[PDB]
């Protein structure tokens, strides 16, 4: 009973038949190890974008900035990615600057919570404080 | 219930005066052995369907069906004389080897020096005549897996026999939550395994063994015929097959969850065979009949009546009775447009889709038809060149024999079981 | 694709989350939001051009060799039944998903309840947003995955019903796709689970009823889990007093 | 670009491929100017590639806008003239009468254009289907076409 | 559109025939250049042995090729194996020697 | 100690594979265990002529 | 060395047993292989986990485990004692005819007795879920279990708010319905002479010192030595219904496939282990519909060969469904939120 | 996303309640969007720009 490690933590006579030989040579075209290299980067699965959703405790995990100037921020990073890939100082191929008007475009960002509201308090921190104002004490 | 009388019937001249089988044919068939009771004797597993095996000797699975069914009538002449022994007589320069039937080996010199033995076409003989098969019981179950099967070809001269079973008390127990399992599988691959698995160990009837395998029977027949497709299930069980009419058909079990069919209570059963020459190229119908010979083996099935096979099969204590079910036959061109016309009435299948499957199921009986005629003119031939070593490459067919039967009644019937 | 059909062009793709049955808040999807029918993407019409005007085969092909050669190293690093499992795995969960949010929030999902006699209160988007992601993980904890799983789904009302795809002609037509869902073992695992319960609850150490406090002094030798019925009084015994807020 | 557009044929749902701005001709271009010209033919060769549904009509417009000064056709409103930038057309409800009905262009007054709309309208290529995969056993994973 | 099945518990392999019958390796086979180019390793090493030592016969259709002579005396034993092995095994999917 | 989770020993006229779901766990029922079989996918490639 | 089968070719008889393996004939860490016909460069992918990969390709995608195997008991409730008792006693032992043996006991002793819930508290696992559900006797405190879910910003860390009481009894369920998916495993089993249960063949759990697990197993095994309420109660049963009970014909060697037995579990894990396998074995597939997918893939290119042998004891479970499928498209679609930087890697990489 | 708008129960003034309101009605007379903005400028660009 051979035990599989986890991925992740959670909770806690004569022989040697005729024309066995290896006497052929052939020179594939294309190339074997050029091809396994190209589809090796294209199994990849895709990033995780997590943005947005709520965590352990129910803050909104993300840094607090504009739903509109997220999205821009994130298409100079795709186009500075490109260039690296192509090895140039520009890439011809970029996701930012084109000739669409793109204004009312959208992305997620941690700015906003789950009910509509502004983030600019923690919605733990929320809670916490509406929940004190209702405390008693002991009298003297 | 538990089968009480073991008898088995020997296979007919052909019109010859010997057994249909000569040394040559006898030599080549020891593939797997000099064992004769082995399951690859018998058949052969291809493992990728979309083909027909064929050789010089063995033209087809039915031959080589037929090649030791002959043999088997030849060589068991031997042992159930009364005098009882098993190596003093010879019958086409064999022997048995050991009083247990373990192998057949080339005669000694001095019994090839005695004369041969003659061997009469029709005899019927029981297992329990022999001393030590009947002093032994495991030794019956090992042996009677072939001998059923050998007497389920040679009861009639058309094509082999087959057992179809409808009924609910089957489904008892985990029968179903068992039966899960093979939802994967083909047809041939299960009856293979089963075929295999039987000789293991004695078994009792009513056993989940049985019970799986006359279910499994009763679900490729069915589908076989139409009943029972995608739209209409049997407890959400049937079986697709990818071409229908093609000359290697694959069939696998398959589940349908929300369409299900309404079965009426009762126990129902029936007989069917093939009629037309054509069963010589299909190994479903032959895996099928030769799952009822390991059923037959170890229970006991309704008896046959006489008036349905010819007069030598007639009154076997364990086979056949004055009164017994009807055999029905049929032919697979006219089952191919019942089983369209079944499938387009549901609606499963349209108009253009049945045209392709008549049009190829056409060129598939045309192939096969024109094939075993030259084989069979062959044979002729050959028979006519050496007058003392008569053979027969496969089982003997007529003309008639290649038109519609009782297909429309058949079909109706299987029909009515559900 | 539309050569120079406008009526037929489209313009607008999007996601939806709740049943056709139901009038809900217009929570639109954010890939409605691109003026184009997706993210824009700019090229060079110069490459194009010159890529269009200069090519040539090798001087000796073969297409059957060049595609074997090609094909053979390419199919020996497949992915799909790896995909097809994953597929199977998220389906199950998104079901399974909705059947438990069903049952803490005001949704018209229609599943039987078999808890609605322990308390609770109508959970809002925050509190069904954190079960959901306590589910989320306990499932990828589960069956041991660590990319995603449901987090699209943890953005802004969980509460749902059913997934739907649509897209929108320019004439305004509009084309709707609704998978049909075919069950989840999981969910109807958990069902039963919920039903055995219903009836088990104390050996899962939860106590179902009402207590009641006062004195009692004696030397009988009763258990206060099996109270005889002298000391129980209910709604209806005459002399009790009812109290509110 | 070239294989980029190639890979983008398949994603049209989520991606959209146009060509860039800086392409075209500068400040609208004109008839008089070889390099204008040039800009013209490459841009021309160029856009059948692209899935942005609005091609034909960035096509017929450059033109437009290279030809202003010489020839003329109608607008629909006062607000837009021949002289928009041909980069502004890309959303159909931008298609000008024109363009739609090839009547309208009169041979005496823009000669050229009228061969060009008509040519537009004559020899784009046309879309077509392949098949691919296995569907009966892997299954499928389209949405808005066939499996 | 050929295809090998492989024997089990002592039967013998087959392959298909072009009519869709399943043959064993023995008799009078007719093969263009192409398959046994394309399908070199496997079939060396599936029918080397019977060419040699059974009774497999094989027609290959090349219509143009050049070719080797090598003298033997007739005096004395001579085989050719070798040189057919070294031809059969050096046949390429691009290229063949003489 | 509770006859009634222990039905199928209890009494004697209950088939061996009853259970009382969901008023009633038992505590003594039938198993079935099993040995499948899991091997790799593998593929042979020939080449078109 | 060489398969017969695939052509492939090997060094030593180990390799071409493990080789034959695969095939059906009678190392694991592979979980893909591919050899051409054209020349001599086979192909072997191996997860991308593996600490040293031996010029083997990897397994990128995020793989669910799905098949998993548990040889202990199939149950998920235990009897504790709560207050010890010692009680004097007239019957000791058993003596053979020189030999003495004690007398175990199916329950706790005690003065009180109570069912507590552990999920696998008897369990041997090859892989672990790691989702238990645990529970301390009643008399220790169990409030822990009770406020997971929302109560964080509490006034007291001893107790819950009554609020969330039933999302957490929700999450608990969840929690006990996936530490429970799992696959029964058979072991081996032995024959009995005791004389209480003549001729039983009783289980075997793997590991030493087997033979306590018995008495926990087989309540009836126990005689009736004293005057009790055990003794009373194995009295009031039956011995027939005890050990294997059935067996499949299919036999591998000298074991069979499968087996029906008579032992200690709880219905509520037996029925979740059945709809599991149940939900499994509908995904099925044969080795030849992975030849026509893959053929038809292909486009006439080239053709794929994947022989076999009969057996009705392998699952290759990767059938799914079209409206599976276009969910999952759905949810990868919803993946993308407008950013760019999800999407170009693709664009470059199929380019 | 931000909800565009919400309405509340909370302490407050009737009198400041109602001169916010007034206000905020004055600057939604006032209020135009793009397609108005970019119109206009085409037409005072005169087709230039």
């Amino acid at each position: 009973m051979k035990r599989i490690p986890r991925k992740t933590k959670g909770k806690s006579p004569a022989t040697t038949e005729p024309g066995t030989s290896n006497r052929e040579q052939y020179k594939a075209r294309p190339g074997i190890a050029s091809v396994q290299r190209a589809t090796e980067s294209a199994e990849m699965p895709m990033k995780n974008n997590d943005e947005g959703t709520p965590d352990k405790k129910g803050n909104t995990k993300g840094d607090l900035v504009n739903e509109h100037s997220e999205a821009k921020d994130e298409a100079d990073e795709a186009t500075k990615k490109q260039a690296k890939d192509t090895d140039k100082s520009k890439a011809q191929v970029t996701y930012s600057d084109t000739g669409i008007n793109n204004a009312n475009e959208l992305s997620r960002s941690g700015n906003v919570d789950n009910e509509g509201g502004s983030n600019q308090k923690p919605m733990s921190t929320r809670i916490a404080e509406a929940t004190s104002a209702i405390v008693s004490k002991h009298p003297a | 219930m538990a089968r009480a009388a073991f008898l088995f019937k020997t296979v007919g001249f052909g019109g010859l005066q010997n057994v249909p089988i000569n040394d040559e044919l006898s030599s080549h068939l020891l593939r797997a052995g000099n064992s004769p009771w082995q399951l690859t004797q018998f058949l052969d597993w291809i493992s990728l369907g979309r083909g027909l095996a064929t050789s010089a000797l063995v033209p087809t699975a039915g031959s080589r069906y037929y090649q030791m069914s002959c043999l088997l009538s030849g060589t068991l002449q031997i042992p159930f004389r009364p005098n009882h022994r098993w190596g003093d007589i010879r019958f086409l320069r064999l022997v048995w080897s050991a009083p247990t039937l373990d192998g057949l080996v080339v005669a000694p010199p001095q019994v090839l020096a005695q004369p041969a033995l003659q061997a009469q076409a029709d005899r019927v003989y029981d297992c329990d005549d022999y001393p030590f098969l009947a002093r032994d019981p495991r030794f019956k179950h090992r042996v009677y897996q072939q001998l059923s099967a050998v007497t389920l070809l040679n009861l009639t001269g058309f094509g082999p026999i087959s057992y179809v079973r409808v009924d609910e008390d089957m489904w008892s127990g985990d029968v179903n939550q068992l039966l899960m399992n093979y939802f994967g599988h083909t047809f041939a691959e299960i009856a293979y395994t089963l075929c295999q698995a039987s000789a293991n160990r004695p078994w009792e009837y009513d056993g989940t063994y049985a019970r799986m395998t006359q279910i499994v029977l009763s679900l490729f027949w069915l589908s076989y015929v139409g009943v029972i497709h995608q739209q209409n299930t049997y407890r959400t069980f049937y079986f697709q097959c990818n071409r229908r009419g093609d000359a290697a058909e694959v069939w696998i079990l398959s589940c349908s969850l929300n369409h299900s069919a309404q079965i009426r209570p009762g126990n129902r059963s029936l007989f069917v065979m093939p009629t037309s020459p054509d069963w010589n190229m299909d190994v479903n119908l032959i895996l099928s009949s030769t799952l009822t010979g390991c059923l037959c083996s170890g229970s006991q099935l309704p008896l046959i009546d006489n008036n349905s096979v010819p007069a030598v099969s007639r009154n076997i204590h364990g086979w056949t009775g004055r009164a017994g079910n009807q055999l029905h036959g049929f032919q697979v061109r006219r089952m191919v447009t019942e089983f369209c016309d079944r499938l387009r009435r549901d609606g499963v299948m349209t108009q253009a889709q049945q045209n392709q499957v008549e049009a190829l199921a056409d060129q598939t009986q045309q192939f096969k038809r024109d094939k075993l005629e030259t084989w069979a003119r062959e044979d002729d031939q050959y028979n006519q060149a050496h007058p003392n070593s008569t053979m027969f490459r496969t089982k003997p067919f007529t003309n008639a024999q290649w038109g519609r039967g009782n297909t429309g009644a058949t079909s109706a019937a299987i029909a009515a079981l559900i | 694709y539309v050569r120079l059909d406008r009526d037929r062009v489209p313009t607008m793709v999007g996601v939806t989350r709740q049943s056709r049955d139901t009038i809900t808040q217009p929570a639109l999807s954010l890939s409605t939001t691109n003026t184009t029918v997706g993210v824009p993407l700019a090229l060079d019409a110069r490459a194009i051009t010159v890529a269009l005007l200069s090519g040539k085969y090798p001087p000796d092909l073969v297409t059957n060799v060049w595609y074997a050669d090609a094909i053979y190293p390419m199919y020996a690093d497949t992915e799909v039944f790896s995909n097809l499992q994953r597929d199977m795995i998220t389906c199950e969960a998104v079901q399974t998903l909705v059947t438990l949010v069903a049952q803490i929030s005001e949704t018209q999902y229609p599943v039987d309840r078999y808890l609605d006699w322990i308390p609770s209160l109508r959970a809002s988007a925050a509190t069904a947003a954190t079960f959901a992601e306590w589910v989320n993980t306990s499932m990828k904890t589960a069956f041991d995955l660590s990319d995603m799983l449901l987090e699209p789904l943890l953005s802004g009302d969980p509460r749902m019903t059913q997934l739907a795809i649509q897209y929108q002609q320019y004439n305004g037509r509009t084309f709707n796709i609704i998978p049909e869902m075919p069950g989840s073992v999981i969910a109807d695992c958990v069902q039963l689970t919920a039903e055995v319960f219903n009836h088990e609850y104390n050996l899962f150490g939860i106590a179902r009823g009402d207590i009641i406090i006062g004195r009692v002094q004696s030397t009988h030798l009763w258990s206060p889990l099996a109270p005889p019925p002298d000391l129980v009084f209910d709604r209806d015994t005459p002399g009790v007093h009812i109290f509110g807020r | 670009s070239f294989r980029v557009a190639l890979a983008g044929w398949l994603y049209n749902g989520v991606v959209t491929t146009v060509i860039d701005d800086s392409s075209y001709p500068k400040d609208g271009g004109s008839v008089t100017s070889l390099e204008n010209l040039w800009d013209f033919f490459i841009l021309a060769l160029a856009l059948p590639l692209t899935t942005d549904p609005c091609a034909p009509v960035k096509a017929f417009m450059t033109l437009a806008n290279m030809m202003v000064g010489f020839e003329t056709i109608p607008m629909d409103n006062q607000i837009y003239t021949q002289s928009r930038r041909a980069s502004a057309f890309s959303t159909p409800h931008t298609w000008p009468r024109c363009f739609m009905n090839i009547q309208l262009i009169s041979p005496i007054d823009a000669p050229i254009l009228r061969q060009w709309a008509e040519i537009i309208h004559r020899y784009w290529p046309n879309p077509s289907q392949i098949r691919y995969g296995a569907p009966n056993v892997f299954g499928s994973a389209n949405l808005f076409t066939p499996p | 559109d050929c295809r090998i099945s492989f024997g089990m518990n002592g039967a013998a392999p087959m392959i298909r025939d072009e009519t869709g019958l399943m043959v064993p390796f023995e008799g009078n086979w007719i093969f263009p250049l192409a398959l046994w180019q394309m399908n070199t390793r496997y079939f060396n090493q599936q029918f080397d042995a019977w060419i040699k030592t059974g009774e497999l016969r094989i027609r290959i259709e090349m219509g143009a090729y050049p070719y080797m002579l090598h003298y033997y005396d007739p005096r004395q034993y001579a085989n050719a194996w070798n040189l057919t092995s070294a031809w059969l095994e050096e046949i390429t999917p691009t290229s063949i020697p003489s | 100690i509770p006859v009634e989770r222990y039905n199928i020993l209890t009494n004697p006229d209950a088939p061996p594979t009853q259970i009382q779901l969901p008023e009633v766990v038992d505590l003594y029922n039938v198993v079935t265990r099993y040995a499948y079989e899991t091997p790799p996918i593998t593929a042979v490639v020939m080449g078109v002529p | 060395y060489q398969c017969h089968v695939c052509s492939a070719v090997l060094f030593s008889p180990l390799d071409l047993d493990a080789h034959v393996a695969s095939h059906g004939l009678h190392i694991q860490r592979h979980i893909t292989e591919f050899i051409s016909s054209w020349q001599n460069h086979p192909i072997v992918q191996v997860s991308a986990d593996v600490e040293n990969k031996k010029t083997a390709q990897l397994l990128h995608a995020d793989t669910p485990r799905l098949v998993t195997w548990d040889a202990g008991l199939c149950t998920s409730f235990k009897i504790v004692p709560i207050v010890p008792a010692q009680v004097p006693q007239d019957v000791l032992a058993y003596t053979f005819f020189t030999s003495s043996y004690a007398i175990q006991s199916p329950f706790p002793e005690a003065a009180v007795s109570r069912i507590v819930v552990h999920t696998r508290w008897a369990s041997n696992v090859d892989f672990d879920r790691d989702s238990s559900v645990i529970m301390a006797p009643p008399t220790e405190n169990n409030i822990h279990l009770f406020k997971q879910l929302l109560n964080t910003e509490t006034l007291s860390v001893r107790g819950a708010n009554p609020l969330m009481f039933r999302a957490n009894v929700l999450h608990m369920l969840l929690e006990f319905v996936l530490d429970n998916l799992y696959l029964n495993r058979h072991t081996g089993f032995s024959q009995d002479h005791t004389p209480f249960t003549e001729g039983a063949n009783l289980r075997s759990l793997p590991g030493p010192d087997a033979e306590k697990w018995y008495s926990i197993m087989y309540p009836t095994r126990m005689g009736t030595p004293n005057v009790s309420k055990i003794c009373n109660f194995v009295a009031s049963c039956v011995r027939n219904r005890v050990g294997r009970f059935d067996r499949a014909q299919m036999m591998n060697g000298a074991m069979s496939e499968w087996v029906d037995v008579f032992e200690t579990s709880d219905a509520l894990t037996v029925s979740i282990r059945g709809r599991w396998m149940a939900r499994l074995a509908r995904m099925n597939i044969n080795p030849t519909e992975i030849e026509w997918a893959l053929t038809e893939c292909a486009q006439g290119y080239v053709t794929v060969t994947s022989p076999y042998a009969p057996s009705v004891n392998r699952l290759m479970p990767y059938r799914i469904s079209n409206a599976e499928r276009q969910i999952s498209q759905i949810i990868r679609i919803m993946n993308i939120g407008n950013n760019a930087t999800v999407i170009q890697p693709v664009l470059q990489d199929i380019s």
